[PDB]
């Protein structure tokens, strides 16, 4: 976590 | 006095709403089909309007003057925290006091208690959040003030696990006080009447909610039954 997910949605 | 830096941060945060709330709800036909009559029947349905409602609040805090500046830490520590409060802000949109319903559309996207119960939540612990949007819709907020108050909770310093609160808190502030000017000069009395103080109490009112949230969540998913029935990017947000 290491949240892969938000990060690309964050860029 | 509304200087105009922060009818720049208005616009942007208007545009910002309307990129990424659709009052159509097209969308929601994507979603596994809502079942109304067994047990977590509206589980799924729900789940999904969740996870894409995640998404839309990612999309629209990321227009936030200022949040570009942040550490990547701190966005995902902010908007982990926020996710479910500017969520049950968003929805203050649908959400309509003739029968404390969110209407989305159709009957089909029409929500109430009772489905939110069919979601694994007791109608016990879901009265708060009617009391809350009860409260909120009466403020009658103008679009600018709903989207200020949106990014305002999102940008808070005192989420646990912040890095630099010290430059949060500095984005915070420029949004406050463009609020607070927004108001004085933009919202007429006798709606205006303390409208900040009673904006700044459902900050306070979201994060009990929060907690009452989580302590939830954390029920809900620890039976890896129901945590099987969320989306990726639910347990990423909310926790595995
Ligand atoms: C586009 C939108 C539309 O306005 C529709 C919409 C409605 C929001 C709703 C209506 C259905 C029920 C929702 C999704 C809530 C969900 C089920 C919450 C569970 C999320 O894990 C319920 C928590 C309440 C207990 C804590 C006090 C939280 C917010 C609730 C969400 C919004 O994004």
């Amino acid at each position: 976590k290491n949240h892969p997910m938000l990060m690309n949605l964050l860029k | 006095k509304l200087s105009e830096e922060q009818q720049h941060i208005i616009a942007i945060l208007l545009d910002a709403h309307h990129k990424t709330y659709d009052p159509t709800y097209a969308d929601f036909r994507d979603f596994r089909p809502p079942v109304r009559m067994s047990p977590l029947s509206m589980l799924p349905h729900l789940a999904d309007l969740v996870s894409y409602s995640i998404q839309k609040v990612i999309g629209f805090a990321k227009m936030i003057p200022g949040f570009r500046d942040l550490t990547s830490d701190d966005q995902i520590v902010l908007l982990k925290s926020s996710a479910i409060e500017v969520i049950m802000l968003r929805s203050n949109q649908s959400f309509t006091m003739d029968d404390m319903s969110w209407d989305c559309g159709s009957q089909d996207y029409k929500y109430d208690v009772t489905d939110v119960s069919k979601a694994g939540h007791t109608l016990e612990l879901i009265e708060p959040l009617i009391k809350f949007q009860v409260g909120l819709k009466k403020l009658n907020l103008h679009e600018e003030e709903h989207v200020l108050l949106m990014a305002i909770c999102i940008v808070s310093p005192d989420r646990p696990g912040v890095q630099d609160a010290k430059l949060v808190e500095a984005i915070q502030d420029r949004l406050s006080n463009t609020l607070q000017t927004y108001i004085r000069c933009r919202h007429p009395p006798p709606g205006s009447h303390q409208l900040y103080a009673k904006m700044i109490q459902k900050l306070a009112d979201l994060r009990s909610l929060n907690e009452e949230h989580s302590k939830q969540y954390r029920s809900l998913s620890f039976q890896p039954e129901n945590s099987m029935k969320l989306t990726p990017l639910v347990l990423e947000v909310f926790g595995n």
